[PDB]
């Protein structure tokens, strides 16, 4: 397990901390969206920060998928339900909570859960990249994961308003990396005496 | 089934943890059900799955000025709701149900609800002077939506039936004091062996807050109410119309 | 070749058990001890007790038979038939010598319950019912004086046409059963079987050869004036012409073999119409006689 | 199945009687088929029935000036045809087929057809000067419709492949002289274990009249051609997209 | 609880049989009589005959071994490998001292078959194939004179970046295998494994890290000039500067372990482009050399 950044909005130095966790405060609580992302390990964004993406940056046959984990930091008296849904590849993200409810999904809660481990399936149908030359094909797509406010964030009078959900990342013993290729980076400064 | 399929979220607004609250009476899906008989040249069939999972329609909010809400069946099984892909084609329908109601609140709130299922719940409308003996039964009221509809006069149940004697039907007492769970099972209830996909609406679900919701200022002023259902043993068949292909 | 199959929805284990016939109760239980009996010992006052069991002179001994009352009367006047005991005056058909009510002798009537609000109240505690029926007919002058005259009764099954005039051949017919009796004779006791097209009485689409139910597009629940074609009645005065005396006929309906299903809360509002239980939504009333305060009576 | 379901008609334009013409080689539905393997985080499922019956798309007419027609798969399984209710949602597809071709004519007509199934039949278009190396493969030609499309130059097969050596693929000779039946079975043919619902079109069906149709004046000038198919062992699964509910 | 289930699609009976190992043929058949042998007896002329059987010196006796030819040569030069026997000159990379073709020493080349139309014709009789590969390299001056110089070869796996300039660090790398040899040394024999991402060679969406296949919306099958990123090659001249001699390098590809699937009719039109088998739809030609008449040759 390695913690995963999703709220990767800040780009300064002091505010570097909250790249890791995101708020679940109680302003709107019926049908809006929290955050979405992709499932591409070694391209950009979230998985680039964990160790799985770092190891994916050394091969060509990757998955960047499978189980994740969410740990809640509500004080002790916070209740509420979150909707977690996964969209298979080659599909649009649902425009409402009802559409996302269909397919595959799970309803979280804050009573006594403090954890949840959704798992991603693995499917291979199309051709990743069959470029005989570069600059002619730009056809890439992947499934997505979304978080929906099911119910508003209940709280007794006296407890704080904003909490923070953290996210984890891991895999299991099904998928493997392949085709050892040389990694290309910019982790240099030229002046290395 | 399980807890996942398309909808995988298992955490509502309070984002609760520490197991679940069900309190089972029966022994883990007590067997299948019957097929009955008929008296005509018609015969139905079964759709098996894709209706065997769970469903969670929209959450209605409880406030101090609340009066209560009701639902009609199988109105929410149709396109008026999440489903609607195998509900408006066929002609015959029959199913059991596994209805589960989950509420949530802190330890500082007070109030108590009441769930009840009334078979053949035919509303007598608001009435009060709208003189109608038999001209045209309404469709804009008896089928409000998957959201339900707030009651007008709960004491007379908006039909003239007293609320006091409601507990004759199966019922549970949603009490904010101790628990938050409500699991009920409703078998098929109809005079005819099989029902239609039309204005022969089956039982209706009633939820009335008897003990009013109250609290102190500064806390959360609204308590959400979740509704889940599971259509045990459903069927779908029957169709014949104009030009076919 | 086949790759998909899933039904489940089953449970295995203690489904059923042995087959016996032992309809006699036996001594059950005895006693069990808990703790020190005290009033304000700290946790809860007003503690409990238990017994063993006995069932009249059948179970256990029969040495002494000391019932509460020395056999006053019967103790089962509570069944469904017991409830539906009397036969109320439902129909009050009136035949004048001349006038506007029934000038041409004929008089059409149909079975219903809304004629008596009390009867409707008593009968609408349930949803589904299944009962037989009986009828008795008494004819008298308004001053109550028997006269020599012959009468014709006939039952009309659902969906049959309506005899309007005395000259209507529907009076003749062959399929509609008819009854002939002089009024000086004793009343005409008769029975009517279970005529519903389903396993219980319930309206909506049940009448008319055409369609029905809610949201009409292909049918009217009017059928002219006789709405909801169902079991009705007809009555004439036997004769090629009018009669010589005024008549006041009466009906007496009586259920028999009554079976109910699915009880529901009775009613707490005044009835308004037929086949549409509306209420005074602006004149809603309480139920019991309210008192002044709660602390005092 | 059987011969009835929704479509119950069993009499075409000639309204023929006296049994049927099939000429079976195999032993009455020779068993099920496999499931294969995969190398990713995806896995399909099965729809069982509602695709197990027969289907009869539109009848194309044979005339003296005919040139031949072709079809693409599973283009006709989609909404482009009778089906289309369980074809555009999922992602994976694979099935066998039971294709039956039934023609009909009097004893005074002459001519002979040729049926053949060409796997991975990628058309090279009309070409002839339309210089295209790799810019944009067409969609208005490779997916004409459930009616098929008349060929331009059958001798070169509108792709540059000679028609003479066609019989390498499975084929039957529709001969107006003696019989009128044509039953063929095509198993799943694809490099990858499972196909997509997109531009990875499977085998294509070819019908070319080699012996020209001819007759004498006064008789029927057009001979109809029936097409029937039966999707043995089909599957459907796979879906993930934008906002879900 | 469960009411629907149906798969079928099965057949029962004579599926399989006994397990033996008897790879030796035996006398089969003999004779059977039909009718009176005549020429124009009325129904059909030119009647038939039959034999029994024998298989070389293995089956039946081995008393005399009289083959058709007294062991001239081998009789199996028809297999797939036999067909794909030679190694044709596929690559003809040319390196001048100065000019416009390859001024900066570097020269990029990629594997393909359209370089030889005859090779493409021979290889496109099937749909699916699976074979290994080998390569040999010969370097000579245009006048054919060996010179003292060192060369650098390297293979580039699919999806790897393109080394454009001599100063590109991709020349250095660590993951791209490289080969160093002086040209005076014997040629550089080498092998290449099966690098396809599926079980057979077939284009469409197989290249580029991005999308592909037909009807592009998210990808270009261009990748600049190197379309269809796949197994390519690179070659430099070893040195911090230019070289002193012109060079003419050559390639020799050779299949090995060849397996085909799904034969198709070969071709009857001239090739036009790459990855798009168009044809001269207005200049369609016949196939064989047509003669004048049919009655005569
Ligand atoms: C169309 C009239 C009723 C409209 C619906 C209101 C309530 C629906 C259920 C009760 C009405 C039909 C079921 C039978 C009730 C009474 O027992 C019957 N009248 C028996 O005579
Ligand atoms: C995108 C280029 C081909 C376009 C489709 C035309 C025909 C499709 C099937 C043949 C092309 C791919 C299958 C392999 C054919 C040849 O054997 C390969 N080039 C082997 O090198």
């Amino acid at each position: 397990e390695t913690i995963l950044e999703v709220n990767n909005v800040p780009t300064n130095a002091t505010s570097l901390m909250e790249r890791l966790r995101f708020p679940v405060s109680a302003q709107a609580g019926k049908g809006e969206l929290c955050a979405v992302f992709r499932a591409d390990p070694g391209r950009s964004g979230p998985w680039q920060s964990t160790l799985l993406g770092q190891l994916c940056g050394y091969y060509t046959q990757w998955s960047g998928s499978l189980e994740v984990t969410f740990m809640f930091t509500g004080s002790f008296m916070a209740t509420g339900k979150m909707l977690i849904a996964y969209t298979p590849p080659g599909g649009p993200l649902p425009k409402d909570r009802a559409t996302a409810m269909l397919g595959t999904h799970v309803i979280w809660d804050f009573g006594l859960q403090s954890s949840v481990t959704l798992v991603i399936p693995w499917i291979s149908n199309t051709h990743y990249r069959a470029h005989a030359r570069d600059g002619v094909f730009d056809y890439y797509t992947t499934g997505l994961v979304s978080i929906w406010y099911q119910t508003n964030y209940v709280v007794p009078i006296g407890a704080p308003n904003t909490a923070y959900i953290i996210a984890l990342a891991a895999a299991q013993k099904n998928f493997t990396m392949k085709l050892c290729k040389d990694a290309s980076d910019i982790l240099q400064t030229g002046t290395i005496q | 089934s399980d807890r996942v399929a398309q909808l995988t979220i298992g955490n509502s607004t309070i984002t609760t943890q520490e197991a679940a609250n069900i309190i089972v009476g029966y022994g883990e899906w007590p067997s299948y059900c019957s097929d009955s008989d008929a008296t005509a040249v018609d015969k139905p069939t079964r759709p098996d799955v894709s209706v065997n999972r769970f469903y969670t329609l929209d959450t209605k909010l409880w406030e101090k000025s609340s009066k209560g809400w009701y639902w009609k069946f199988p109105d929410v099984l149709t396109e008026t709701g999440v489903f609607g892909q195998n509900a408006q084609f066929h002609y015959l329908y029959r199913s059991g149900f596994c209805i589960h109601v989950q509420c949530n609140a802190s330890k500082f709130h007070q109030g108590a609800l009441l769930v009840a299922v009334l078979p053949e719940y035919v509303i007598g409308s608001v009435a009060g002077g709208t003189g109608t003996e038999d001209t045209h039964p309404p469709y804009k009221q008896t089928q409000p939506g998957a959201d339900g509809f707030e009651l007008q006069h709960p004491y007379v149940l908006d039909a003239g039936i007293p609320i006091s004697q409601l507990t004759v039907c199966p019922h549970q007492w949603i009490n904010l004091r101790t628990n938050n769970c409500a699991t009920i099972i409703v078998p098929y209830i109809n005079a005819l062996p099989f029902d239609s996909a039309l204005n022969h609406c089956n039982f209706g679900l009633l939820v009335v807050p008897i003990s009013p919701l109250d609290y102190d200022q500064g806390a959360t002023p609204v308590i959400p109410i979740t509704i889940t259902l599971a259509p045990m043993c459903s069927e779908f068949a029957g169709l014949r119309q104009a030009v076919t292909q | 070749g086949d790759r998909v199959a899933d039904v489940i929805e089953s449970s295995i284990g203690d489904s059923v058990s042995r087959a016996l016939t032992r309809a006699l109760p036996a001594p059950t239980g005895q006693d069990t001890q808990v703790s020190s009996h005290r009033l304000d010992t700290g946790k809860v006052p007003a503690l409990q007790a238990a017994e063993i069991g006995a069932s009249s002179n059948a179970s256990d001994e029969s040495m002494i038979e000391t019932r509460c009352v020395l056999n006053s009367h019967s103790t089962a006047e509570t069944t469904l038939d017991s409830f539906f005991s009397r036969a109320g005056l439902v129909g009050e058909i009136d035949l004048p010598l001349e006038g506007t009510t029934n000038p041409n002798g004929y008089a059409n009537w149909d079975i219903d319950i809304t004629g008596y609000a009390q009867m409707r109240r008593k009968v609408e505690l349930f949803t589904y019912m299944r009962f037989d029926a009986e009828f008795t007919f008494v004819a008298c002058t308004p001053t109550g004086q028997v006269v020599p005259q012959l009468l014709q009764y006939m039952f009309v099954p659902p969906g049959a046409p309506e005899p309007d005039s005395r000259e209507s051949l529907a009076w003749q017919t062959a399929t509609n059963p008819s009854v002939f009796v002089k009024l000086s004779d004793p009343p005409a006791q008769v029975s009517v079987p279970f005529m519903s097209p389903a396993s219980a009485y319930q309206w909506f689409y049940d009448g008319y050869p055409t369609f029905g139910e809610h949201k009409q597009e292909k049918d009217l629940e009017y059928g002219a004036c006789p709405n909801n074609m169902m079991g009705t009645f007809s009555v004439r005065t036997v004769g090629t012409s009018k009669s010589k005396y005024p008549l006041v006929i009466r009906i007496y309906m009586r259920m028999k073999h009554v079976r109910a299903w699915i009880p529901r809360p009775m009613r707490n509002q005044n009835y308004l119409f037929k086949a549409n239980p509306n209420y005074a939504g602006n004149f809603i009333k309480p139920t019991g006689a309210s008192r002044t305060a709660i602390t005092t009576l």
